[PDB]
């Protein structure tokens, strides 16, 4: 039935890697 | 301390204090969370 | 069937056809010609049909000549949408959306029906903009334009909140109010997608009379059966209701209510706020959050039936005064006794007039004793009413520190009233135990 | 206690009364100054319990339990705004007035004429 | 840029997270811009949807014991991290739990829904009894411990491994306190 | 004809009572 | 003092169901209709 | 750790190269490619109370050290 939720799956994102503000 | 029962892990305790969690990504698939 | 049911969920979501028994299919799904004529026409047909219908239109309105250049052009004869990219199907999903705000009104009409048949034999957008178009036929619910629009819908491309037509896909007749409502009542989203597309369309001034008494009534009585839904017994679920009610609500109303230039929509608003304020027992602080938006939100054009409201949510509060404002603005009010009057024929204003006038005489200006005045000669309070709002007068007389001049004539006017209320202020006066005779000659030396 | 709405009621259970009757309960009467409920049953027993839901180690505890001899109890009733006196009655040609300070109960037995209209 | 009376004065806004999907306001769930926020007296955290003045759109009640200076059990929530790029929000309270919840996608849902959950004793540990033996197999004698606890709740620990370890349920006890009112504001949710 | 309580049950919940008024 | 409105659904369900929603009376009749409807006057 | 450090470790913070302790009203910051002790961040005030560093600290991501 429509409304019902899917599996659950990490989604890829690309964050900013905090090791360059140095 | 003792001389017969020496201390493993206490168990049944995942986050009992004030002390936040941490959590880091581990690539496109994990996360990696840290309690105290 | 893992495997089936990936392959579903993507022949679900495919778009176009690739087979030709498929497209055929998908050419033949019509609004005017039936299928066995609408399968065998080419794309200078359907556009020399559907463009003498478009001029007829274009003659009609004068603001389709942009969708003149864009929609109903000789190239867009050729146009085809599957093969463009994300940004030109998401900007000719943006000209289509303004087109169907924009055709509204009209859409009873054979010109405008033929215009529609062009943008959906065309561009499908029974198929890729299913949400704005069965959004913009829902009002014409019960006219066979709509039962033919059902009937060439596909059936996994209507989104979630319209999923109650489904028996009126099987079945071809024109569904009715009461299925809306109740599916209205039952889930926030089909609530929130008919409010959305109306202020949509309201922002861009393109409303009509029919869509505004269709959201009108339709989230009057869907605010009706939620709060009969809400109602609990229970205090914490019955807080929790209110307050889900309210999040649910609050950016419609809250955009409705001081949509100035819309009076219609500020109208049907105010309907919405008043079966609010009656029948959902909510907190005084909430309604004065109401009556400060239509305060603020008025026109000459939506007055009276601003002021009815009013008196509704004023009557309905716990406390007596009103909240500074709101008094401002009904000072701002040209004929309010009057008016009051005529509205106290059939509507009880007594505790919206009681607390206009103890938050006149929580100002220390001097400019709202007319209107005090006449509001308590006015016969609209109760006794009780009229004599602590004496009271309160003789104590703010007592607490300044000229202004006792205007004071102590408007209170030699009052104590010389006539009929019950000058009977009520010497019985009040009595029971203060102050003399008249002392701020009397006191003023008159 | 709040001021009540039309529609809904917050009403809600309480612990009941712990000591059952053996018979119907033929009258309930709430005492006009304390939270005093008098019971009455047509086995001839009277209950007094005071309202604490909160009691230990039985909660809405009993004062006293009185027996009226031979008479079932139809109504029993409290007399006036203070409360002061408790009468009780049943099929019998007599009715009780039983008062709670000094603890006196007279049997009213006459009408002054009228005892044989009422049987 | 904005300016939100997003606390009481005795209930001060102590831990804030914003979700960096892309999507999840506006009333239809296509628009950015959301923040969960918790305070550390309470134990429900706040969804506010930042785009028209910064309005609240859910609040999601209850997400672990409120905490009471006068109870036994422990409570409040100490902290919220929504995931990098993730619907996911981790929240972690003194109730000596960590859950997860998720946001919806297809209907929109603005309070999200648990996905995963551990937990253990909100109280002191009352009594403990060791399983007896399956009766040679590989549950052994030393396996399944089963721990009855002050906060009135049986688990049956592993020594094992601490992820089947799990709560021997008495029946709906959330799903009576959510159509109690106890999870909004009696008695309380161990009771 | 039947009571509901005969005179014996009355005086035996009549024993098990704390005050009897006679 | 005052209470809360009752009103039974069907009633509100007719004020609005007598049309359709084009050539249904002006917003401003409906309203005082829904109005007096919900009025507190005895 | 330093020598005089008498105060609680609040919070832990790793950004750059460099790693940073909010202890209660200090700041002790580590260099974390060597892992060594680099200088110590003394906020000041004029009441006793306002020096006491509640909250914490948090870098922004593009704003350097």
């Amino acid at each position: 039935p429509v409304g019902m939720p899917a599996k659950w799956d990490v989604k890829e994102a690309r964050k900013y890697n905090i090791e360059a503000d140095g | 301390g003792s001389a017969i029962f020496a201390p493993y892990r206490t168990i049944g305790l995942i986050s009992p204090t004030g002390v936040p969690f941490t959590s880091i990504p581990l690539g496109k698939t994990t996360f990696q969370i840290t309690t105290s | 069937s893992s495997l089936a049911q990936q392959l579903a969920q993507i022949a679900a979501n495919s778009r176009s056809s690739f087979n030709v028994k498929a497209l055929k299919a998908s050419h033949s799904k019509s609004l005017i010609w039936e299928p066995r004529v609408a399968v065998s026409q080419t794309f200078a047909e359907i556009y020399s049909q559907c463009y003498e219908g478009f001029k007829e239109l274009c003659h009609l309105d004068s603001r389709f000549v942009p969708f003149d250049a864009t929609l109903f052009s000789a190239q867009s004869q050729e146009v085809d949408r599957t093969q463009m990219t994300a940004e030109e199907n998401a900007a000719l999903d943006k000209r289509v959306d303004s087109f169907l705000h924009l055709v509204g009104s009209r859409l009873r009409l054979m010109p405008a029906i033929k215009a529609v048949e062009w943008l959906i034999r065309r561009f499908r957008i029974h198929e890729f903009n299913t949400g704005t178009l069965l959004a913009t036929f829902l009002p014409y619910h019960t006219i066979p334009a709509f039962v033919t629009l059902l009937s060439i819908l596909p059936v996994q491309r209507i989104p979630i909140e319209y999923r109650f037509l489904d028996p009126y896909i099987k079945s071809l007749t024109p569904p009715p109010r009461a299925a809306i409502v109740q599916q209205a009542t039952n889930r926030p989203d089909l609530l929130s997608a008919i409010s959305r597309y109306t202020l949509d369309s309201c922002r861009a001034k393109q409303e009509y009379p029919g869509l505004i008494s269709f959201w009108g009534g339709i989230m009057a009585e869907a605010v009706n059966g939620m709060i009969d839904k809400m109602r609990s017994g229970r205090r914490a679920i019955q807080l929790e209701n209110d307050h889900l009610l309210l999040q649910q609500i609050g950016p419609v109303l809250s955009e409705a209510m001081v949509m100035k230039d819309v009076p219609g929509i500020q109208i049907a608003s105010y309907m919405v706020v008043a079966i609010l304020a009656a029948k959902g027992s909510l907190n005084d602080n909430i309604l004065t959050a109401f009556m400060e938006q239509l305060v603020h939100g008025w026109t000459v054009d939506t007055l009276r039936p601003g002021l009815v409201c009013l008196t509704m949510l004023a009557q309905h509060r716990s406390a007596k005064q009103l909240s500074g404002r709101v008094a401002k603005a009904v000072i701002k009010v040209p004929d309010l006794v009057s008016s009051l009057r005529d509205i106290s024929k059939e509507h009880q204003v007594d505790k919206l007039a009681n607390g206009l006038v103890l938050a006149f005489v929580d100002r220390g200006d001097i400019r709202t004793l007319p209107v005090i005045n006449s509001l308590l000669l006015s016969e609209l309070l109760q006794e009780k009413q009229a004599k602590v709002a004496y009271k309160a007068l003789l104590l703010a007389a007592h607490k300044i520190d000229n202004i006792r001049k205007q004071v102590g004539s408007a209170l030699v006017r009052l104590s010389q009233a006539e009929g019950d209320v000058g009977d009520a202020i010497r019985t009040a006066i009595q029971e203060v135990d102050f003399n008249i005779e002392e701020l009397e000659l006191k003023l008159g030396a | 206690r709040r001021k009540l709405r039309p529609e809904t009621i917050d009403i809600q259970r309480t612990r009941d009364i712990p000591d059952t009757h053996k018979a119907a309960i033929s009258s309930l009467a709430f005492h006009p100054r304390y939270p005093i409920l008098l019971s009455s049953s047509t086995s001839s027993i009277m209950y007094l319990h005071k309202l604490d839901a909160s009691a230990y180690p039985t909660p809405n505890p009993l004062l006293t339990s009185v027996h009226v001899k031979r008479t079932d109890l139809r109504r029993a009733a409290f007399v006036g705004p203070d409360g002061g006196e408790i009468i009780f009655a049943g099929r019998r040609r007599y009715f009780h007035c039983w008062n709670l300070s000094s603890g006196l109960v007279k049997k009213v037995s006459k009408i002054q004429g009228h005892q044989k209209e009422q049987r | 840029v904005l300016l939100l009376e997003a606390g009481t004065d005795d209930a001060p806004v102590t831990s804030i997270s914003f979700r960096t999907d892309g999507l999840g306001a506006g009333q239809d769930g296509r628009k950015d811009g959301v923040m969960a926020t918790a305070t550390s007296v309470s134990g429900d955290v706040t969804f506010w949807d930042l785009n028209k003045g910064g309005r609240i759109m859910g609040v999601l009640r209850s997400a672990h014991n409120p905490p009471s200076r006068h109870n036994i059990v422990r409570g409040g929530i100490s902290k919220i991290e929504f995931l990098a790029g993730q619907p996911v929000i981790v929240t972690s309270g003194l109730d000596n739990s960590l859950k997860t919840w998720i946001f919806d996608e297809s209907p929109f849902s603005p309070v999200p829904r648990i996905l995963h959950q551990r937990s253990g004793h909100a109280a002191p540990v009352r009594c403990l009894h060791f399983l007896p033996s399956d009766f040679d197999g590989a549950e052994g004698g030393n396996k399944w411990l089963l721990s009855g606890g002050k906060d009135r709740s049986l688990w049956g620990w592993s020594l094992r491994r601490d992820g089947q370890s799990a709560e021997l349920s008495q029946g709906a006890i959330r799903k009576k306190a959510r159509k109690m009112g106890l999870l909004a504001g009696t008695t309380t949710l161990e009771d | 004809k039947r009571a509901a309580v005969s005179n014996k049950n009355m005086d035996l919940l009549g024993e098990s009572a704390d005050v009897i008024i006679p | 003092d005052t209470h809360a409105v009752v009103v039974a659904p069907q009633r509100l369900a007719e004020i609005f169901n007598a049309a359709p929603a084009f050539a249904m009376p002006p917003i401003e009749d409906v309203f005082y209709q829904v109005a007096s409807l919900f009025s507190t006057k005895p | 750790l330093p020598s005089d450090l008498d105060q609680p470790i609040k919070q832990i913070l790793i950004f750059g190269g460099w790693i940073v302790a909010c202890a209660l009203t200090r700041i002790e910051v580590w260099k974390a490619a060597t892992l060594e002790h680099y200088t110590t961040i003394f906020p000041a005030a004029s009441k006793k109370g306002d020096n006491e560093l509640t909250g914490g600290a948090i870098n922004m991501p593009t704003f350097l050290n």
